[PDB]
Order: structure tokens, then sequence, then C-alpha cells
RNA sequence: GCGCUGCUGCAGUUGAAACGCCCGUAGUUGGCCCCCCGCCGCCACGAGGAAACGGGAGCGCUCCAGGCAGGCCCGUUGGAC
């Protein structure tokens, strides 16, 4: 029983979806506390490192957040253990390049370059209204930010769109049957697809069924059931819309790049 | 509610020289003769039994055209119990559809009493029940059997067939 | 004859396969009910009045002519005995092995078939309590059985 | 005039405690102040209770009794949460508690059988039920009242004495 | 005393077949009882039956064409996952071209080769060839 | 190996092994019958939940034990399940 804090990360216990190699080493990063936790995020080095090779150990990636050339929804960030996560800005000004994280169909993180019209906020989604000091009404979202004096007519498990600049909302989607929304958890995540029925049972988890636009039909819980957009998406999707092959199908495709 | 109604209503007037009779069903045969059913409600079966064969052939020889039988109506319930979100209701065992069948079996031959049942499972065909009647009887209602056969597949689904033993 | 010997005899009685009441019957369900009135006014068990009825008045089922048994007549007319007339048999053979056995004390078959009789009683006992068909209270003891013996008659 | 019955009923359930001395000290309602009782007129409640949610309702018995009990989940201070079980009742010998039977089946993979199993539960049983030996209970989860408790009453089914005991999973 | 009926029927029919005879009558009839045999005469092994109304535990009397080699059941009715069939078949008949086996189901009684075409389980009553 | 620990799958007249007999609680096992309601078991599917090991798609570390790579015009190359 550890008397405090654990700091370390084996390689062999971190998360599946980082494609981390066996044998690269015995250790592994450990993110550090942010917007995203540590089931639910990616550090920063693995990124720069490790997907767009920019950088071939760990001093290089330090030098380059030292020198401020990655930005994070417009905030310069020099922790190589800076946890990214779902649906965050990823901007390099000086190469001109910017992305959207997002899940791929498979079930990974993805960069999704974009354009500028849209790069200037975020969508996020609320967990939680409370009461904070004086009585003063809040709210909370999945990447860890408190906003003050909201619209009454916004409620839980809705999406809200914050303007990176400033910080403020300017809409809201409603949850409800009929929303274009995306799965970012379990063994659905990355797919697309539109509420069909909400399912609520008494002191436990309630279900959502969602149909795929080809004809698919899968269920997952609440908890990881995000809206983006009515109907159609608000923001840029990967090429595909969420269609995950089977086996035979992804064979042939493998075949064919072979 | 229709004409043969009227019919049987004047029949029962001219017979006596208090009873009621619910409703009146008419079953095709392959012959151009047909049958009808007298619909008795179940307290009164007992009522019209006592004198049933003498009813019957008065009515038939006062209007031809078909056979009269009489049967009483009776329903049936599709639950052994039934949950009303409380306490437990339960089905009685006279309203099984297995009894009724039995039952109507019995009342479209009330004069003569079945001896034996027993149901063939052919290879193909499929399963029939044969009924087993007494030898006195034989010609007595041999003249019969087709629209017995005819009533009790309209009632019941159930296909049958009559020999004597 | 199987429960507490070894003998494997099959005398029944086999009841015919109709159902209804002979064709020479000339009673009614109310004329039979007033018979078994007086018979069990006089303090008859139901197996001797059915006995009776066979013989006497030439019925041979009862349920044919009025459609229910004996017993559920009785209780209809509440007259029916609080004990039923199995155990109440039981209970005098059990009262009478234990009288002949206090005359004399070195006869062991005697005791042997009281073992068993006990345990029957003690079987069916158990059995009508469950149905809640005798009071929860009811128990036998061998040391006042002839008293309610004598009430419960 | 029906409430004015029952607040005559309560008031005189609260002098007449006070009446009983050997009782070491005074037991009330934590919600209510003290001191309504000192009104004639019929203004205030006199008496506190709550619905546990989940579909059940409350007892009248409850609601119109004048029994004081700080772990009742009707009109103590505890809340239902968590599991809800069924059970036989074993035994009812202490103040306000008594001890459920559990009967489940166990699965041996080697012999492709079976085997019966039992567990016993106690839990707390406030005054407004009623049971015996042989009842079926439905339990909910509460707080740690005791070194062995973890349960509170929430539903009493009859059962008929003399009934024959049989396994029977819940 | 009398416990399975089905296993009383069985032992009666193959005891009866043995010494070439045509005719068998079975003392307890009950539904599973018929719904075996009707398996049986659909697969072409015991021709045709018939079922004798007594109002007491009816009887039934079946004609034989000496194609039957073997019937029984298995006793506690043992579950059989969808995937754990090719054991128990080749555990329990001579060859996987011909021989059933008799699993009573949610969707009725069925052959082993129906269960495995709908790819679903149940429980075990027998098997004959 | 060993069906010489036997659930699948041993033996109990004579080789080792049926209590001298009966009653009897706990325990185990209990004929047939109602087509559709409730509950328990059961079957199927699904959600949720670490990898490594094991299985398994693809890749000529010269082969192999192995590892997650390589050439170019790369599924957004891939590391599926
Ligand atoms: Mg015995
Ligand atoms: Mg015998
Ligand atoms: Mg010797
Ligand atoms: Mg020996």
């Amino acid at each position: 029983m550890a008397r405090g804090v654990r700091k370390h990360l084996k390689r062999l216990n971190a998360p599946k979806h980082w494609l981390l190699d066996k044998m690269g080493g015995i250790w592994a990063p450990r993110p550090t506390n942010g917007p995203h936790g540590l089931r639910e995020c990616i550090p920063l080095i693995l990124i720069l490192r490790n997907r767009l090779h920019y950088a071939n150990t760990y001093a290089e990636t330090s030098m380059i957040l030292q020198d401020k050339n990655v930005l994070i929804d417009g905030k310069p960030r020099t922790d190589p253990t800076f946890p990214v996560g779902f649906m965050d800005v990823f901007e390099i000004p000086k190469v001109h390049k910017t992305f959207r994280v997002l899940y791929d169909v498979k079930g990974r993180f993805t960069l999704v370059p974009i354009q500028s019209n849209e790069a200037g906020f975020k969508l996020c989604r609320v967990q939680k209204i409370f009461l904070g000091d004086k009585g003063m009404p809040y709210l909370s979202t999945h990447d860890a930010r408190t906003i003050r004096f909201p619209h009454p007519d916004i409620k839980t498990n809705d999406t809200i769109k914050i303007n990176l600049k400033t910080g403020k909302i300017d809409e809201w989607y409603k949850f409800d049957i009929g929303k274009i929304v995306m799965v970012t958890g379990g063994r659905n995540c990355g797919r697309i697809g539109t509420i069909q029925a909400i399912d609520k049972h008494m002191g436990s988890y309630t279900m959502i069924r969602m149909k795929d636009t080809e004809g698919t039909e899968f269920l997952t819980r609440l908890c990881n059931v995000f809206v983006i957009g009515n109907d159609s998406p608000a923001v840029a999707i990967p090429t595909t819309k969420g269609i995950r092959p089977d086996i035979i199908k992804n064979r042939e495709l493998r075949l064919r790049s072979i | 509610l229709s004409e043969l109604e009227k019919q049987v209503a004047g029949t029962l007037l001219k017979l006596e020289d208090t009873l009621y009779i619910s409703s009146v069903k008419e079953i095709a045969v392959d012959g151009d003769k047909k049958a009808a059913v007298v619909y008795v409600p179940y307290p009164m079966l007992q009522s019209f039994q006592k004198n049933s064969e003498a009813l019957i052939l008065k009515l038939e020889k006062n209007h031809s055209g078909h056979r009269f039988i009489i049967v009483a109506n009776r329903t049936i319930m599709k639950n052994a119990y039934v949950f009303t979100g409380k306490k437990s209701i339960r089905r009685p065992r006279s309203r099984t559809m297995t009894s009724v069948y039995n039952c109507i079996l019995d009342d479209i031959c009330y004069p003569i009493h079945v001896i034996g049942k027993r149901t063939l499972y052919p290879a193909g065909s499929n399963p029939r029940l044969q009924v087993v009647l007494p030898k006195a009887v034989y010609n007595e209602v041999s003249e019969r059997t087709k629209t017995y056969s005819a009533v009790y597949k309209a009632l019941t689904e159930r296909d049958t067939e009559f020999i004597f033993m | 004859g199987r429960m507490h010997s070894k003998g494997k005899g099959i005398s029944r009685s086999a009841i015919p396969y109709t159902r209804a009441p002979a064709p020479w019957n000339k009673y009614t369900p109310e004329d039979v009910c007033e018979q078994i009135c007086k018979l069990a006014k006089k303090g008859t068990p139901p197996s001797r009045i059915g006995l009776i009825l066979r013989d006497q008045f030439a019925i041979g089922q009862v349920k044919n002519v009025t459609g229910s048994k004996i017993v559920r007549i009785l209780k209809a007319k509440g007259l029916a005995p609080e004990i039923p007339e199995d155990l109440y048999c039981m209970i005098k053979k059990a009262v009478a092995i234990r009288k002949h056995l206090e005359r004399s004390r070195r006869d062991k078959d005697s005791k042997f078939r009281l073992i068993l009789v006990e345990s029957r009683i003690h079987r069916l006992a158990r059995y009508y309590r469950q149905a809640r068909r005798l009071p929860p209270t009811f128990r036998y003891k061998s040391d006042q059985a002839a008293a309610l013996l004598a009430t419960y008659a | 005039r029906r409430a004015l019955e029952r607040a005559e009923t309560l008031r005189k359930a609260a002098y007449e405690m006070a009446e009983n001395q050997h009782e070491r000290a005074y037991h009330k309602q934590s919600q209510i102040f003290q001191g309504r009782f000192l009104r004639k007129d019929n203004a205030r409640c006199l008496r506190f209770y709550k619905s546990i949610g989940m579909g059940y309702h409350t007892p009248i018995t409850a609601i119109n009794g004048t029994y004081i009990d700080k772990k009742c989940p009707f009109t103590g201070n505890v809340s239902i949460r968590g599991r809800i079980l069924r059970g036989v009742v074993h035994s009812a010998k202490m103040q306000r508690s008594i001890i459920v039977r559990r009967d489940y089946l166990h699965f041996v993979q080697k012999y492709k059988r079976y085997e019966r199993r039992h567990k016993h539960v106690a839990a707390h049983l406030s005054p407004c039920f009623r049971v015996k030996e042989g009842d079926i209970v439905t339990i909910g989860e509460c707080r740690p009242l005791s070194k062995t408790i973890r349960f509170n009453v929430i539903k009493v089914e009859p059962v008929s004495e003399a009934a024959k005991k049989r396994f029977s999973p819940f | 005393v009398r416990i399975n009926v089905l296993r009383d029927a069985l032992k009666s029919i193959c005891n009866a077949q043995r010494i070439g005879k045509k005719q068998v009558i079975v003392r307890p009839s009950s539904k599973v009882i018929i719904e075996f045999l009707q398996l049986m005469q659909k697969n072409g092994y015991i021709s045709d039956f018939a079922v004798v109304d007594n109002h007491r535990s009816n009887r039934i009397v079946v004609n034989l064409i000496g194609r039957l080699n073997k019937a029984g059941v298995i006793s506690p009715r043992f579950d059989i996952p969808a995937n754990d069939i090719e054991k128990w078949v080749v555990n329990l008949l001579p060859s996987r071209l011909f021989g059933h086996i008799i699993l009573t189901t949610s969707q009725g009684i069925m052959d082993h080769i129906e269960a495995q075409h709908r790819q679903i389980g149940g429980k075990v009553i027998g098997y004959f060839y």
C-alpha cells in the first residue's frame, strides 16, 4: 500500500491505443494532471516524436516546447507530458499546420487538418450543473473548464461551442433523438450515428441506441455519447464518416495496399 | 337477427301444445345438406336435454333442408394465472380449451355416450382423432357421421372421424 | 402393502369410463343429499355411507349423480368431522394396541406394530397440518390420545 | 376533521411519553421543532416523513404512527442507495433487527452440476413493519448502522405459518 | 418408484425390436414421448403410432419396421452450448453422417442439426440411430 | 502411462469390498395434466472492464528462434480481431 501518489508508468501497463512498442523501453511517459485524464488522453511528446517525427528524442521535444512552437487552444504549452484530448486544437504556426484531435474508427487518436474558419473554437460536453459559492450557478465540461452564469436552457449532456479567443458560449446543441453523435469510448469508439432510442433504468446506467448511416445498429451507455451537431456535423471529421469495416473488408484493403 | 330464427321460434311456440336460445349457427357439409347448431346458454342446457331427441326430430320434420344440433355456449380464457400487479387471479379449469372441446364432443351426440377415443399419428398425414361408439346404435346414427365430423371440425379445428366398437 | 411391509399386492377398484348416471337411475341430487343427512346424523363414516348407497340404493358413483364427492357435500352442509377419518382410525388402532400392551409387558411384536402405527400417524398429521386442514396447534401425544379421541369423535 | 384527530393523537403520544420517567432520555424527531405542540391550531405539521423513491410507497402506519426511529428509512435520517435484494426471515429476536436468509446456486464445472448454498444477512426492521419467521422481505442498502448491519427492510409479504420450508432463490 | 417414463418407453421399444416384433404398448404417455416419437417417425424409424385415452395416463401403441438400432436418454439433462455440440456428437454417435441427438430449446424440441443451423444451444434429451 | 481415483469412465456371488434387521430427521430424488400471466434456473446477443502470455491478419531480421516493420506513387501505410 503505497504511502503516496504514483509518478512513474511502466510501458506494459500503458494504454493500448497509444501503440507503444513492447521493446522500446522499460518506462513510458506519465502524463501530468490537466484537462483530460490518464485513460482519455495522450501525451504531447508521443505526437511530437512518434507521429509527426519532428523529433527523435526527449531532448529535442523539450527544446521545441521551450521555444514555444506549439499552441494548444491558443496557449503555448511547454510541458512534454501535457495531456491532449478529444476535440482539441493543435496548430503549429511555424509550418502552417493546424489539426483537430479526434477518434478514428479503429479507436485511436487522429489529427484532422482543419481550416481557419473553424479553428477558433472547440466543442465541449457538459457533465455537471452545480451551485458554487454564494449560490451562483455553474457548469463543468469534459475538459475541466467551468463557466459562470450560463443560460438556463442548457442542461446536462448537451454540447457547447466556446470561442477560444475569449472563452464564451455562442450556441448549444440539445441532447435529443435524431441528432448526429460520435462515440468517445468503449468497443464503438470513433463511430458516427444518430440517436433512435433513449432507455433509462432507475438507479443504474442509461442506454443509448443509435443507427449508422449504412443501416447498422449498436448500443452504448450515455457516459460516452458526444453530440457533434444537428443532423450534420458541426466540425470536420476524418475521411471515412465513422464506418467501421469488417475483418474481411479490412484484409482486402490491406492486400490492395500490398 | 336473421330468417331461420323466426322459423325456429314458430316451431318452439307450436311444440308445447319458458325457455330461450342465444343464437343459431349454420355449417356447410360436403353434400347439399347442411347443419344447424342451436346455442343454448349453459344453465339451461340440462333443461333442453331432457327431450333433446324429440325436439330435434320435430324441428327437422317441421322444416327441412339441414339437420339441427344443440350445443351449449362456453367461454375460454387464455391464462392460468392473471397478474393484477398485487394479488393473484387463477383461471378455473372448466374454462380451459381441452375441457371445452371434450364437452362439445359429448354434447354433439348427447344421447349416445362415447366409449373411447384415439388419436392417430400417421407417417405423413395430419393427426386425426377417431372416437368409438356402441355397437347397438350403429345405423341409428350412421346417417349423421359426415355432418358430425364437419361440425366438430368447424367449432374446433381438430379433424376427426367415427367408428363403431 | 408397501410403506411398512414387503408385500406387493395390487387389489383395487376400477371405475367405469363413462361418467354418466345409469339409465335406470331415478334419483335427483336433492334426494340423495337428504339420505346423507340421515346417515351422517346417525354417525357414519363417508366410506360406509358410500357402501350403503351403492348396495341399498344402487348408486355406483355419487359423483356421477350429484357432480360432487361425499365429504364436499357434508362440508357444504357443515357436518363433516374435524379430524379426517383415516387419521381417526389410525389413532383408534394405536389406543387399542396401547391398552393391550399395558395389560401385558412382554409382547414385543405389539411394540413393533405400535412403532409403525405411530410413525404413520406422525406423517399423516404433518401432511394435514400443511395444507391448512388442521389447526396449527394440533399435536398427537400418546398419553392423552384417548381423551381427544373421545372429544374429537 | 380528519387532520384534527391526527394532531390530537400525535400530541398525546408526546405528553404520555414525558410521563414515562423510567426512560433515561427524551426521544424526539430531529426534524420537528418541539414547541409546535404548544399551538392549539393545526397550522403546522407535527410529524416528518419522506418517500424513499424507486417506486415504493410509504406505509400508512409510518405516516400515522407515533414511534421514533432514527434508523427508519421513512421517518429517520438514512438514505437507500445501491442494491435491492430479497429473502426470507430466519430469526426476529433483537429489539429492532432481524436475520435474513438468502439462497443461491453455485456451479461446479468438473462435475457439471450445482450446489445449494445460503448466506445470512442482518437488517434493521422499523416498527412500521410486522414480521414473523418465513415471510418474504425486500431490503435496501444503506450506510453502516452497526458492526454487521448495512441493510434496511422496505417491504414485507406475509406467508402462512405451517407452510413447508422450501429452497426459494430470489 | 417410476421417475423417467421416456427411459422405460425406449427400453421397451428396443426390447420389442430386438426379437423382430411388430407392435409395442407403452403405458404412461406424455408430451415429450409424443414429440420424440414424432421426430423418430419424421426421420423414418418407427412408422406410425396411436394414443388410447383412458382418463388416466393414456397408453400408446407403435408399429415397428426393423430399422431402429439403438435409443436412449441422458437422465440429468445437461446444458449444451451452441458451440459444444461436436464433442457430444463424437462421443455418442457412431458417425458424423448419420444419427440424431434430441435437444429441448426455447424454440422447441429439435434435432441437433437444426440447432446447429440456427446457432443456438439448449438441453440434451436423448439420441437414436 | 492409469478406465490403478473412474462426471464423461472402475469394482462389490466365488479375486478386496452390500451395514444382522426395522423406524427415522438433515440431505438427495420425486407420476400425469392447463399453449400464452409473474418470478428462478437455462440459451443467444450486447454493454463494461489492463497489458504481457495464448490464438490469429500482414511484413524475406540472408533462414530460424524472433520483432513490429518498409519501400514508395504508401487505407490517413500498418500494428486488425
Ligand atoms: Mg422406506
Ligand atoms: Mg407393484
Ligand atoms: Mg476366500
Ligand atoms: Mg472377496
